[PDB]
RNA sequence: GGUGAAAAGAACCCCGGGAGGGGAGUGAAAUAGAGCCUGAAACCGUGGGCUUACAAGCAGUCACGGCCCCGCAAGGGGUUGU
RNA sequence: UCGGGGCUUAAGCCCAGCGCCGAAGCUGCGGGUCUGGGGGAUGACCCCAGGCGGUAGGGGAGCGUUCCCGAUGCCGAUGAAG
């Protein structure tokens, strides 16, 4: 409010475009070898367990 | 063929649980379950309980092979959002929009 | 009786909308954006019109003057000839004989550069 | 074989066999009228006097017209002043028999 | 209804520059860069020959010119306008001094730039022996 | 302020903690499903056609050209490169 | 930085000549409206000449919205209004 303002409503075509690089990626996983399952790389996962 | 599924009134807003939808656009049923399995967002939780029920549906309503289906597509719409006063400084108040989600996932066959 | 405004609005408004379908953003969704281009839209045709006219007789001139230009005269002398000669025929549209039908062209050449003296 | 003939106030290229609008002329629907103007050939009529003394190009009135309408917008800014005219351009279509000349 | 030409190929030309008189060379330099010779010409559409040129380091250029007369760059910072007399522009690349000539020539735009291109100047003489070598002047 | 002629207001099964849905069922209609007749606009979104990363802009207009689309067909619609 | 490029027996200045380009001016072709004047006994209609940039403002002719008479009427589930 109190100084800086915006001088104009930013367009339907600059918003999204600023929002270019909103878009999130997708979780990196890998199968551990104990089950046929997914999990995060380098991380230990339950419905699974460690070789110690 | 193809199977709908749609939880209305979600109390989030549209362009935060968007962001996990688009996330598994056309994906198959189980890279799905997976990419939300490990998404970091509160939107996965609902994006899959919408997911999976859109998969009961697919099977115990249209003999479809759960094994071979996959994201058809899905979307998320605007519901009608919750408006409340926020107290401000010097007296001045004002609205905050809790907005709120339609959240549809419509899977579909994989081949034939 | 009382009169409401009712369709009347919404139907003058939607009109001009129609008219305007096209246009970038705001200036084919907005009525009042989309009139305010229209206004401006119909006075350029309108004005674009007049010049079309006057685009196209450059247009056939350099052409023209092109043609006249490999044939040994140029574009300026060559009208003389043609409007000495009488040759009123060729508007300035139709010398797209140079184009096609140059042997045409270069009949009415001779003609100019016998009018010439 | 070229031919070129002026009518409404301007000239056209035509060989037989073409359709060709033109301004708007007075003529049975359906009759034959002739363009009595001409000027060139597809051998070189080449009309050195303005017209080709002595030729003419046969021509059907095919039937008459009015063109699609176009709106004649004019507006001025500061003082309220706009109009709107409706403006379909009456027209002629013809049918190029021979070009006897 | 006016004739659209269609596909065409473009006809390369080689022009001798040594001797010819800078802007007086440019000029007609410039008009092969468009059409307006060819009477099919079109506007819209990018149809002037390729021409190419050698020898231009030694373009003449009347009055005292070279000693005078400058051409200035200007880079974004202040004090960023630099100048350069035509005297030290053909003592290095010299090929510029008919380029600034034949590029102010043509028209601005988008399309003027494609034409640009196709100008092809050289110290020379000898450049890519390509097709057509077709001597002009 | 408004479901429907009537509550006939959706048993039961399925996913879900619920909400909400998908089957089923009622009805002339459920795109009449409960703040429910018609449901305009701003506004948000999914799909598709044309288009855009050497280009300087009141955003259009005139011309030509390309792609797509409606009449096999001379035409017209959408788009926009110059 | 002469608008730019660029120009030197000039693309500068002066004297003379011929030709061309060019505005919505003028011409041609078609159309509209007003006014005047002609035939149409005629309402209709045709012919001829001329006028038609416009703010304040004056005049003329129309379009649409609600309601009333026309309605004990006519249209409407073979689908009114929107
Ligand atoms: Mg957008
Ligand atoms: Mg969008
Ligand atoms: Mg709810
Ligand atoms: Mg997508
Ligand atoms: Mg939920
Ligand atoms: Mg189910
Ligand atoms: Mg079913
Ligand atoms: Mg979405
Ligand atoms: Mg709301
Ligand atoms: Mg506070
Ligand atoms: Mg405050
Ligand atoms: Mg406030
Ligand atoms: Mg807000
Ligand atoms: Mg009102
Ligand atoms: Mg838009
Ligand atoms: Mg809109
Ligand atoms: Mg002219
Ligand atoms: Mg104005
Ligand atoms: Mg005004
Ligand atoms: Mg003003
Ligand atoms: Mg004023
Ligand atoms: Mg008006
Ligand atoms: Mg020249
Ligand atoms: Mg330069
Ligand atoms: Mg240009
Ligand atoms: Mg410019
Ligand atoms: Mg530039
Ligand atoms: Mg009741
Ligand atoms: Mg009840
Ligand atoms: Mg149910
Ligand atoms: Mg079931
Ligand atoms: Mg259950
Ligand atoms: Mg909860
Ligand atoms: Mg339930
Ligand atoms: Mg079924
Ligand atoms: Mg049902
Ligand atoms: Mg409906
Ligand atoms: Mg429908
Ligand atoms: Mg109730
Ligand atoms: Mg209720
Ligand atoms: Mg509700
Ligand atoms: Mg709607
Ligand atoms: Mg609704
Ligand atoms: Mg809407
Ligand atoms: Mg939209
Ligand atoms: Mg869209
Ligand atoms: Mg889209
Ligand atoms: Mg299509
Ligand atoms: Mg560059
Ligand atoms: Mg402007
Ligand atoms: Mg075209
Ligand atoms: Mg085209
Ligand atoms: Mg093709
Ligand atoms: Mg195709
Ligand atoms: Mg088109
Ligand atoms: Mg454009
Ligand atoms: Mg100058
Ligand atoms: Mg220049
Ligand atoms: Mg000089
Ligand atoms: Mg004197
Ligand atoms: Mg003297
Ligand atoms: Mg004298
Ligand atoms: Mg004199
Ligand atoms: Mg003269
Ligand atoms: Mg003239
Ligand atoms: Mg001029
Ligand atoms: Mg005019
Ligand atoms: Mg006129
Ligand atoms: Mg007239
Ligand atoms: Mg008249
Ligand atoms: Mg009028
Ligand atoms: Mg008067
Ligand atoms: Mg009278
Ligand atoms: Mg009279
Ligand atoms: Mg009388
Ligand atoms: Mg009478
Ligand atoms: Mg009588
Ligand atoms: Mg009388
Ligand atoms: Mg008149
Ligand atoms: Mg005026
Ligand atoms: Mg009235
Ligand atoms: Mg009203
Ligand atoms: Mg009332
Ligand atoms: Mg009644
Ligand atoms: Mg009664
Ligand atoms: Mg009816
Ligand atoms: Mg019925
Ligand atoms: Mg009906
Ligand atoms: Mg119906
Ligand atoms: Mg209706």
């Amino acid at each position: 409010a109190k100084h800086p303002v915006p001088k104009k409503k930013t367009s339907k075509a600059r918003r999204d475009a600023r929002r270019s690089h909103h878009a999130l990626t997708p979780p990196i996983l890998v199968p551990c070898p104990e089950c046929k399952a997914m999990k995060p790389p380098h991380t230990v996962c339950p419905e699974c367990g460690y070789y110690a | 063929m193809e199977a709908k599924a749609i939880a209305r009134y979600v109390r989030i807003s549209p362009r935060k649980v968007r962001l996990v939808v688009d996330l598994i656009r056309g994906k198959s049923l189980e890279e799905a379950r997976n990419i939300l399995r490990y998404t970091n967002k509160r939107g996965a939780y609902f994006v899959a309980k919408v997911l999976e029920s859109a998969a009961a549906n697919a099977v115990n309503n249209h003999d479809m092979l759960e094994d071979r289906l996959y994201v058809k597509a899905a979307y998320v719409d605007e519901g009608p959002a919750l408006k409340r006063v926020l107290p401000r400084a010097r007296g001045r108040a004002d609205i905050i929009k809790k907005r709120t989600s339609h959240i549809t996932v419509i899977l579909g066959e994989k081949h034939g | 009786p009382r009169a409401k405004t009712g369709v009347v609005r919404r139907r003058k408004h939607k009109k001009i909308l129609k008219l305007a379908k096209g246009y970038w953003g705001l200036r084919s969704k907005s009525f009042r954006k989309a009139r305010e281009t229209l206004f401006a839209a119909g006075n350029y045709a309108y004005a674009h019109r007049k010049r079309r006219k006057r685009d196209f007789r450059r247009l056939w001139i350099v052409r023209i003057n092109a043609a006249c230009r490999q044939h040994g005269l140029n574009y300026s002398t060559f009208i003389h000839g043609l409007k000495k000669a009488g040759i009123e025929v060729d508007r300035k549209n139709l010398a797209d004989l140079a184009v096609r039908e140059p042997q045409v062209f270069a009949e009415l050449v001779e003609r100019a550069k016998a009018a010439q003296g | 074989m070229f031919a070129i003939v002026k009518t409404g106030g301007k000239q056209y290229r035509v060989e037989p066999g073409l359709k060709l609008r033109v301004e708007k002329l007075d003529a049975e629907p359906g009759a034959t009228v002739e363009l009595p103007v001409l000027l060139l050939g597809g051998e070189k009529t080449v009309v050195g006097t303005p017209v080709v003394e002595g030729a003419s190009v046969v021509a059907e009135v095919l039937g008459h017209g009015r063109g699609k309408k176009i709106l004649v917008s004019k507006f001025k800014a500061k003082v309220q002043y706009r109009r709107k005219k409706g403006h379909r351009q009456p027209y002629t279509e013809l049918l190029i028999k021979e070009i006897r000349g | 209804k006016t004739y659209v030409p269609k596909q065409v190929e473009p006809r390369w030309v080689l022009i001798d520059a040594e001797g010819k008189t800078l802007g007086r060379l440019a000029t007609k330099i410039a008009t092969l860069l468009r059409g307006k010779h060819r009477p099919d010409w079109t506007p819209n559409v990018a149809m002037g020959d390729f021409v190419v040129v050698v020898n231009a380091d030694k373009i003449r250029v009347t009055g005292k010119k070279l000693e005078q007369k400058i051409y200035t760059r200007y880079s974004g910072y202040p004090g960023g306008l630099k100048k350069i007399p035509l005297e030290k522009m053909l003592a290095t690349h010299p090929e510029r001094v008919l380029e600034h000539a034949v590029k102010g020539m043509l028209p601005k735009g988008p399309l003027g730039r494609r034409l640009f291109k196709r100008l092809k100047v050289y110290a020379g003489p000898d450049h890519p022996h390509q097709a057509q070598r077709p001597e002009k002047l």
